[PDB]
């Protein structure tokens, strides 16, 4: 069943792939675009729904299909589990940086030190969120969680997950949140609504909108990956159609890519490789699509390469 | 039962620090 895919992702700094199947889960390189080299396999568990590693490290929080209430923490280059927690519903998403460990569950959000993976807070009776929206900042400063604050209106609790308070909610959007997304630094993050019109980027943690990006006229779309570039300068936004629109933060999309593939949701990201800026795609067809960003001028980008996320060549 | 639970989490500490070491 390593064909059988059930989850792909990218690591805090897009430097590794992370592909959950039925057969158990895989890592691979992003140092390359002209291979996809596999650094990992694990078959120990199967129907793997959820993979997340901590940057480059042997540690990994993985959930299966078998548990869905269960994570299990893990030294993969070991093959040793370290330890294990169950929750009282389905774990709809885990995020984590270097200090804390987040498991999103539908109406409750659980906050470990991964220290010692030890619940520091818990936020309870939260807008039922049974998509598992909500983000991490990756940086070591800066380490807030963003969650939806309404279930019917797009606001934005952000929360400082190492005083463990809430700093100012945000009313980001009418609608309801559809995509939220931090920069590598933690004092920006990114929202888009179910409404998809515009793509907004706040000042963490003040909340004072710093950019304002017309995604198009306004029409249904399901805005589902906001990503930033390392150094803050792009920032991507992917949907169920087959437009991926690039956004230059500073003061008409700057650059834009068509994918092959459309219909249902994707993953994006933007990585520099061999001093090259990319665009990265995993899409529900299973492959991962490598597109060339002309930081300079923008426009139409070009499909580099793409790799089966199975692996297969 | 205690002395124990102790012994435990600091192995989970140590194994924690240990797994998250990045190269």
């Amino acid at each position: 069943g390593s064909g059988q895919l059930l989850f792909a992702n990218f690591n805090q700094d897009n430097t590794s792939l992370a592909v959950g199947s039925k057969s158990g889960y895989k890592f691979f390189s992003l140092s390359s675009v002209d291979k996809l080299e596999q650094i990992y396999e694990c078959t120990d568990t199967e129907d793997v729904c959820i993979v997340e590693r901590l940057f480059s490290s042997s540690l990994v929080a993985i959930v299966s299909l078998k548990a869905p209430r269960k994570l299990k923490v893990c030294h993969f280059k070991k093959g040793t589990e370290i330890c294990n927690y169950s929750y009282s519903n389905t774990i709809l998403a885990v995020k984590l940086n270097r200090q804390r460990l987040i498991v999103c569950l539908e109406e409750s959000l659980y906050i470990h030190n991964i220290r010692d993976m030890k619940v520091l807070h818990t936020i309870r009776e939260t807008p039922p969120n049974p998509a598992g929206l909500c983000a991490l900042s990756i940086n070591n400063d800066n380490c807030y969680l963003a969650y939806p604050g309404s279930a019917t209106i797009g606001e934005v609790q952000v929360f400082d997950t190492i005083n463990l308070r809430a700093a100012n909610m945000i009313p980001a959007h009418d609608s309801p949140l559809a995509a939220l997304a931090f920069d590598a630094s933690g004092t920006k993050l990114a929202t888009a609504s179910e409404k998809g019109t515009v793509i907004r980027v706040f000042s963490i943690p003040e909340g004072q909108k710093l950019f304002e990006f017309r995604r198009g006229v306004k029409r249904c779309v399901s805005i589902c990956s906001l990503a930033f570039s390392m150094d803050g300068m792009f920032l991507s936004a992917s949907s169920n159609t087959e437009t991926v629109h690039i956004f230059k933060l500073e003061t008409r999309a700057f650059a834009t890519v068509r994918l092959p593939f459309c219909g249902h949701k994707n993953i994006c990201s933007l990585a520099t490789i061999q001093k090259i800026p990319r665009l990265l795609v995993g899409a529900a067809d299973g492959y991962l699509y490598m597109y060339n960003l002309d930081p300079q001028e923008g426009g139409e980008c070009a499909l580099m390469k793409q790799h089966r996320l199975d692996g297969s060549l | 039962n205690e002395k124990d639970s102790r012994r435990r989490q600091a192995r989970l500490q140590k194994e924690l620090a240990e797994a998250a070491k990045e190269p």
